[PDB]
RNA sequence: UGCCUGGUGUCUUGGGUGU
């Protein structure tokens, strides 16, 4: 909900994911590099909140204009054992050694969008062509060719 | 009876071994 | 209520906090110290009420940088979810259902309104930011 | 109408934690626009 | 639509616990109780409860098309 | 076999942006205007301020694939505490008695000054350093 | 919707002007040609009849 | 559409062989062995059951590709052992371990019971 | 002229066992049969297939 | 030389700690029991009658995730190595299921208990749902209303977790060692204190703290592993982990067959 | 529309994905693409067998044919045929046999700004259905994998092939004559890895890094000794680098004027393909000229330098893959001692542009000359305003750790600047429409909330807080208001500058 | 002996996707 749009790169099966301590693997990894650039703290933010509200079984209001801090999510999010900042010492799913830096691991939301590749996936030998000109038609629908 | 009706210092005898204004109990209905 | 033009002539609170007179965290208010006194005579509901549909459906939009709350506001027209309850007694063009919609745990109150609690168009992934094996850049 | 047992014990759930919410979320404001205001 | 069967995450079977939940709800029990008096321990596994939203009732409630 | 060996005193020892990197500097008890400065790896051989080291350089450990040294050969390195082996990339004949031998370990630097009768030998490709504390 | 179409376009039409707020969203919007000419209303704004 | 069949990933074709081992002439006393329809599981069991062998000087492994199910290991003893006994060695001691960590499980289990 | 064509069809071996289709491509000896289960279209060679007829499934002498 | 030490026991879970192995074996054994231990889920749903408000294949991808149980699943073969035409009762186990709603108000919910095992192999336990007690109603399929049925006969088949992940007896084996970090396998990332920043594992009991004093050890491996086994219930816990060992015994015993054969 | 761009038949079309274990010159194509395109193929007496294989085989199976084509011109499609294995092939025939490997491949992204948008790259077949691109080809393409979709045709000549794989060769276009410097290096998380990997406190096991060795496919099968020899062996990632790095490499740099012996590690210097010392970053293995890449492709050609690609990524991913990188909420958040450092900063800046607004309400301003009042009154706020931010941003970067994971990308220099890291920690700092304060749109102010007549910094557009501190709503107001300017400045430049580019071309 | 099929509008308009 941030403006981080992506494709699945690859899929890995449930024994190749990393996992943390208590055996809770990612549905979903994304890179570290999205976000500097393009300073989308919200996502971080909500990340955290919805990882206190899925612990305490409450839902977080993320209200624009308010009063809520980080700080307070963050001693939240420690009362209930885990570390103040969303980090988790995570371990390697091939090998089973433990990962020498910390990942960032929590719930977010999420959407599916209407572009899928089998939908644009497209290609052309040989087919209809235009009466007039008799150039490859335009389309994906109608076997046509590309530009 | 509740919590409420317990004698303060009572209450200071239940020690965990406060709410926050932004932790909303669930709903299903909403509103509107 | 009041239009584009008659507000030319008001003087509006943002809060009913600002119509009376050291930590990091916590976010800094305009001191306004032009004004020895202030006649105010609006106040704002709530200031979160300046964004429409498409926009209130972002959580914490304020931290964010605005051109990805643009993005959001277009890209959140294209999620697939659960349009109408009636979906099988119609006949559209195209129609896309999601299995198991969850509602988000990091809401926003307008969403009540939105009635997006109960045709959701999401889910709820535990993501993990890491460069596991090179195939997320 | 006859709802289904479900859906009633859905509407009990739903009055019941707006009723918690509208008071436990209002005493939480109280209780920091007022240290707020000290400070 | 209707809750899932299995946890996505780690895979536990969560689908023959809803109308426990809602029972537990029914006798005032708050949400985290209710969740951790089900042996829900992982967030995985209690974002699956817990973020439901119970669409089949809504289906049902429109006269079926044979009879 | 040894192409250079002397006995060093610690003076300054600097970890700064590392943890597991020092840089210490030292100068022989035998003879001053011999300064060594070093790269080493605390964890494995941890050093401390006014600490006496004996720092020897060879130009071959006996007395091209890398092995796993078995039990029972023995070699040079069985008297010390701390070798590395690295490539001399610099050989400064700077002024009358003034000569810099710089070494890089892989990424771990040491520089050498000293007259040009003790460090005359030193002109190889690579050198061994053997530290014993 | 602003009919000033593609023709003789300006920067001026197309920005987020000050006396916007409250009646309009200043986050949505669409991208390319549209920019800035569609608008939405804010969430509770209304039209007088 | 072009997403391969999942049992791929462990049923193995009557042509492919399951274990091609090749000499590596580069240096002495070395081959490669490219196992088919393996992964991980099998492969750093293998890799850190041998690098504790005295004999085996160099012992490696890489899978090419995740969306291929296969991995291919390199292997080099000392010049009396024979890389493929080895290799059976290991095999063997891996195949022994199992059986007692099985065999106290089990007893353990029944002890607590 | 080829008369299980159109034909719906079980496979009896291989990777899909009992799973149901109809015969799309009847050359020779080698059957491209659609299956209902996945979205998909197989080769399949004669030996592995049950004809569906009015008294249950018969075998590749259809 | 390899030990097991058992913490906790239970049908669906067992905690126990290994010693003396390697960590490469451990987790070839985690991921053994993840993804490659033989079990018995529904594999063909052919649909007779379907008046409900779900899909199709909505109800049979939910059907393909409900846990059966897989004790005697060694017996049984796979599909496609038994020469049968079509299926036997060697290799597949049928079971069917018809919920109707009778009456023109209510809601009928359908469950898994509703599953009938029709037939299957000989006196070998497999096939029947899981249930947690004899009154346990089970996993909730479908919802029907007046006028609605459901009829479909389900055929179970043994797979493994590789091809789908219905087949996988384990819910999410927690794994752990070294609680103190003596090792320094990973790197603590802190503010102001790395040690009262990050929680206590709840394992960090039974390893004596280091010494203030202590130097780091460059000869140590990691000796001591912590695991729990969760199961779904098909299998009990000491069975997915001798079944596990098994499994990769059977494994490494093929290598070594390929291997002499070769020659 | 017809004869300067046409369509053309023998193309595709679809998603694009990233594959860290493919060459530099390599593209995945899906199956279907690849049974659908076809080449012709001439029938001679050293392919008559493969041939006739492919023939049999069928337009179903790969490897396959689609049609059979005879000397005067017939076409024998072998879908219709039912007597393809009764098929006998006479030299000087054709046959469209399906798209195999090594088969080179005209690839392209819209819109083609300049001929590196052009590249010919060598099939792969592979399974799914996305084109998959090594990611250091992502920057002439100027293609990322949120959606973007690429062209691929298909030459159907031996001339035509030959001219593709002479000419518009992947690593032929590694330079570009437009500034003589390469167009493709390190990118992203490798550059990350590689900055990571070679700090002067890495250090690797024996197991590790026989693993580490075996994943470059240049190396020659010799282990090198490790930098510490006792009491335990270890290896630098240096010396893990230098074993990607072709020998006789001499490369040279000098960083702020450091010494030989480089105490912070900066600076470069490669010695026959062997790193001495100095971090490898984006001054090294970046698109910059005079780096390694540019070196490599000057001494050792196309060829070695499009190795040299593939070498350093798998190496670096697997060291990365097995040590691990995040970033997290905590990696934006400065101590109480920097907090009161930017807060006490930005009052000082606020009270200077109140002391300015004095000077002139009470005509005491000096007047820049060329400018009116109001003019030299504008410049002179929104100068201090820009120093207050640059000054605050400052301080907030100088209390990161080295820890810091937005540290670590802006030094790597992957990802990031320090306007980033300033404006997440520190102040967001000044709005600007069309290049001044924001204007007074109201009746003589911004907004209704504001009093008339009011010069304050914060009345005007200028952001005091952070994005991990959050925007009060006039403050969220201006910002979107500067963000929209740039959006509608983009979606207009564009049109404009294509005109401009269609002009010069012609 | 009963014997197998390739042939696909146009013009407007709108909404989108990647830069
Ligand atoms: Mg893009
Ligand atoms: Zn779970
Ligand atoms: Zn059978």
């Amino acid at each position: 909900r941030h403006g981080q749009k992506g494709t699945i790169g690859v899929t890995y099966r449930h024994e190749d994911m990393p996992f943390s301590a208590e055996g809770i693997v990612p549905d979903l990894i994304i890179n570290p590099h999205a976000i500097p650039s393009r300073m989308t703290v919200a996502h971080l933010i909500e990340c955290l909140l919805s990882k206190v509200g899925s612990i305490r079984g409450y839902e977080g209001d993320a209200t624009p204009f308010t009063d809520l801090t980080v700080d307070a999510v963050s001693n939240l999010l420690r009362d209930n054992g885990y570390q103040s900042r969303g980090f988790e010492v995570m371990y390697n799913g091939h090998t089973g050694k433990k990962l020498m830096a910390q990942v960032f691991f929590g719930p977010t939301y999420y959407q599916r969008l209407r572009h899928m590749v089998d939908d644009k996936i497209h290609a052309r030998a040989r087919g209809p062509v235009q009466v007039l000109t008799r150039q490859p038609v335009e389309g994906r629908s109608r076997d046509g060719g590309l530009r | 009876l509740a919590i409420e009706n317990l004698h303060p210092d009572d209450r200071l005898l239940l020690v965990d071994p406060s709410p926050v204004f932004f932790l909303r109990r669930p709903q299903y209905v909403s509103d509107g | 209520y009041v239009d584009g033009e008659e507000e030319e002539t008001i003087m509006i609170a943002m809060t009913p906090e600002d119509l009376q007179t050291n930590d990091t965290a916590k976010r800094i208010k305009p001191e306004m110290s032009t004004s020895s006194h202030h006649t105010f005579t609006h106040c704002e509901i709530h200031p979160s009420m300046i964004l429409g549909v498409a926009a209130s459906i972002i959580p914490f939009p304020d931290h964010n940088q605005s051109p990805r709350n643009t993005y959001q506001s277009a890209m959140g027209k294209q999620a697939m979810g659960v349009f109408l309850t009636n979906y099988n007694v119609r006949m559209d063009t195209m129609a896309n259902i999601l299995y198991y919609p969850q509602k988000p745990l990091a809401k926003t109150q307008a969403m009540e309104y939105l009635k997006f609690r109960e045709l959701p168009a999401g889910q709820n992934a535990i993501v993990a930011i890491a460069c596991y094996s090179g195939y997320n850049q | 109408v006859v709802a289904s047992k479900a859906s009633s014990s859905m509407l009990k759930i739903d009055q019941r934690n707006k009723k918690l919410n509208n008071r436990f979320i209002r005493k939480a404001e109280m209780a920091a626009v007022e240290k707020r205001k000290l400070r | 639509m209707i809750i899932p069967v299995r946890c996505f995450s780690c895979g536990k079977v969560v689908g023959d616990k809803w109308d426990a939940y809602l029972r537990l709800l029914e006798e005032g029990k708050q949400e985290g109780d209710a969740l951790d008096e089900l042996k829900l321990k992982r967030y995985c596994c209690r974002r699956m409860v817990l973020t439901h939203v119970d669409l089949i009732e809504k289906f049902l409630r429109y006269n079926p098309l044979e009879k | 076999s040894a192409l250079f060996d002397d006995i060093f005193t610690v003076q300054t020892v600097d970890n700064g942006r590392y943890n597991k990197v020092s840089r210490i500097i030292g100068i022989s008890t035998t003879n001053s205007a011999i300064k060594l400065t070093l790269d080493i790896n605390n964890e494995m051989f941890p050093v401390s301020q006014d600490d006496s080291l004996t720092v020897t350089l060879a130009n071959s450990l006996s007395l091209k694939s890398w092995r796993p040294p078995k039990p029972t050969d023995k070699s040079l390195a069985d008297d010390y505490d701390y070798v590395m082996f690295g490539t001399v990339y610099k050989f400064e004949e700077g002024d009358e008695d003034k000569i810099k031998v710089y070494v890089s370990f892989g990424g771990l630097l040491m520089c050498l000054e000293g007259g040009y009768k003790s460090l005359a030998s030193l002109k190889q490709d690579n050198l061994y350093i053997l530290i014993r504390r | 919707n602003t009919p000033i179409g593609r023709d003789g376009k300006l920067a001026k039409p197309r920005q987020l002007h000050n006396t916007h707020w409250g009646l309009v969203c200043p986050a949505e919007t669409p991208e390319g040609q549209a920019c800035g000419l569609v608008k939405n209303l804010s969430l509770l704004s209304g039209i007088s009849i | 559409m072009n997403a391969p069949d999942r049992f791929e990933l462990f049923i193995l074709p009557d042509d492919v062989p399951k274990l091609k081992i090749t000499p590596d002439s580069r240096v002495p006393n070395c081959i490669i062995i490219k196992f088919e329809r393996e992964d991980h599981t099998l492969a750093n069991l293998l890799r850190e059951e041998l690098a504790l062998y005295p004999d085996v000087t160099f012992v490696a492994y890489k899978v090419e590709h995740p969306l291929f199910a296969n991995f291919v290991m390199r292997l080099q003893t000392e010049e009396g052992t024979r890389p493929k006994q080895a290799l059976e060695r290991a095999c063997a001691s891996i195949i022994n371990k199992l059986k007692t960590l099985d065999h106290k499980f089990n007893e353990e289990w029944n002890i607590k019971n | 002229r080829d008369p299980t064509l159109n034909k719906t069809v079980k496979i009896r071996q291989g990777g899909y066992k009992g799973k149901i289709g109809i015969v799309k491509e009847a050359n020779g000896d080698r059957f491209r049969v659609e299956l209902h289960n996945p979205n998909k279209t197989i080769p399949i060679p004669c030996s592995f297939l049950l004809i569906e007829s009015t008294h249950g499934w018969v075998p590749y002498e259809d | 030389e390899p030990k097991v030490n058992i913490i906790n026991a239970q049908d669906d879970e067992v905690e126990l700690m290994l010693s003396d192995v390697n960590l490469s074996l451990a987790n070839s054994l985690r991921r053994t029991m993840l993804a490659e231990v033989p079990t018995l889920a529904i594999d063909l749903v052919e649909i007779k009658m379907n008046t409900s408000v779900l899909a199709d294949e909505f109800i049979s991808h939910r059907l393909g995730l409900i846990p059966l149980v897989s004790e005697d699943v060694e017996e049984m073969k796979y599909s496609r190595d038994c020469t049968c035409e079509d299926y036997c009762d060697e290799c597949s186990v049928v079971l069917e299921l018809s919920a109707r709603h009778e009456g023109e108000e209510g809601t009928t919910d359908v469950y898994s208990s509703s599953l009938i095992k029709v037939s299957g192999p000989g006196n070998l336990n497999v096939g029947e749902p899981v249930r947690r007690d004899d009154y346990d109603q089970g996993i909730l399929l479908c919802k029907l209303r007046n006028h609605q049925e459901l009829n479909i006969r389900c055929i179970a088949k043994k797979g493994i977790a590789k091809e789908h992940a219905k087949w996988s007896p384990c819910s999410a084996i927690a794994f752990e060692y070294d609680p103190h970090n003596k090792l320094k396998h990973t790197d603590f990332w802190f503010e102001v204190d790395a040690k009262k920043e990050w929680p206590d594992s709840k394992y960090a009991t039974w390893e004596e703290p280091p010494k203030p004093g202590e130097v780091f050890d460059y000869k140590a491996k990691p000796n001591r592993f912590y695991m729990t086994v969760e199961t779904t219930g098909s299998l009990k816990a000491n069975q997915v982990f001798s079944r596990g060992i098994k499994t990769l015994q059977e494994k490494l015993a093929n290598v070594l067959f390929e291997l002499e054969n070769s020659r | 529309g017809n004869l300067m761009g046409k369509r053309v038949d023998f193309s595709a079309r679809t998603v694009i994905s990233g594959d860290p274990n493919l060459e530099l010159d390599q593209v995945g194509v899906p199956i279907s693409i690849a049974k659908t395109l076809s080449y012709p193929e001439t029938v001679t007496q050293y392919n008559i067998h493969r041939l006739t294989e492919y023939v049999r085989n069928g337009p179903n199976e790969h490897p396959g044919a689609k049609y059979v084509i005879r000397d005067n011109g017939d076409r024998i499609d072998l879908r219709y045929h039912k007597r393809a294995g009764d098929i006998v092939l006479q030299y000087g025939w054709k046959v469209e046999r399906h798209l195999m490997d090594d088969d080179p491949v005209l690839f392209n992204r819209q819109p083609s700004l300049h001929k590196m948008s052009m590249m010919a790259h060598r099939v792969k077949v592979m399974p799914y259905s996305t084109f998959r691109l090594n990611l250091s080809v992502t920057s002439p393409y100027n293609a990322d994998f949120d959606g973007d979709e690429m062209n691929l045709h298909v030459p159907q000549s031996e001339e035509t092939r030959a001219e593709l794989s002479q000419l518009c060769a992947v690593p032929l276009q590694i330079v570009s004559p437009q500034s003589n410097k390469p167009v493709m290096g390190i990118v992203q998380d490798t550059l990350c890895g590689v900055r990571k990997m070679t700090l002067r406190d890495t250090f690797i096991e024996y197991e590790q890094v026989m693993n580490m060795l075996f994943w470059v496919p240049s190396w020659d099968g010799v282990v090198p000794q490790p930098a510490i020899l006792k009491p335990k062996p270890l290896w630098t990632g240096k010396q893990l680098l230098s074993i990607a790095i072709p020998s006789g490499i001499h490369l040279q740099r000098t960083d702020g004027g450091n010494s030989l012996l480089s105490p912070k590690d900066n600076g470069m210097l490669i010695v026959d393909g062997k790193v001495m010392f100095g971090v490898v970053d984006k001054k090294t293995v970046g698109s910059g000229g005079g780096g390694l890449i540019h070196t490599v492709m000057r001494e050792k050609g196309p060829k070695i330098c499009a190795e040299l690609f593939g070498n350093i990524q798998k190496v670096v991913n697997y060291w990365l893959l097995h040590n691990g990188f995040s970033i997290g909420i905590g990696d934006a958040i400065a101590d109480a001692s920097t907090m009161k450092e930017i807060t006490h900063a930005i009052s000082s800046a606020k009270e200077q542009v109140q002391e300015i607004i004095y000077k002139a309400q009470h005509n005491e301003l000096e007047l820049k000359p060329g400018m009116t009042l109001r003019e030299s009154f504008e410049g002179e706020v929104s100068r201090t305003l820009n120093d207050a931010r640059d000054s605050a941003g400052r301080s907030a970067e100088m209390n990161l750790k080295d820890l810091n994971n937005v540290k670590q990308m802006v030094s790597a220099g992957s990802k990031g600047s320090f306007i980033n890291i300033a404006q997440m920690s520190a102040c967001v700092g000044q709005q600007m429409v069309e290049g001044k304060r924001i204007a007074f749109g109201f009746a003589d102010r911004s907004l209704p909330h504001f009093t008339k007549d009011d010069f304050s910094p914060e009345s005007k557009g200028f952001v005091e807080n952070s994005y991990l501190r959050g925007l009060t709503p006039q403050e969220f107001f201006f910002h979107a208001m500067a963000g929209r300017e740039g959006l509608i400045d983009t979606a207009v430049k564009t049109a404009e500058t294509g005109y401009i580019q269609r002009r010069l071309v012609k």
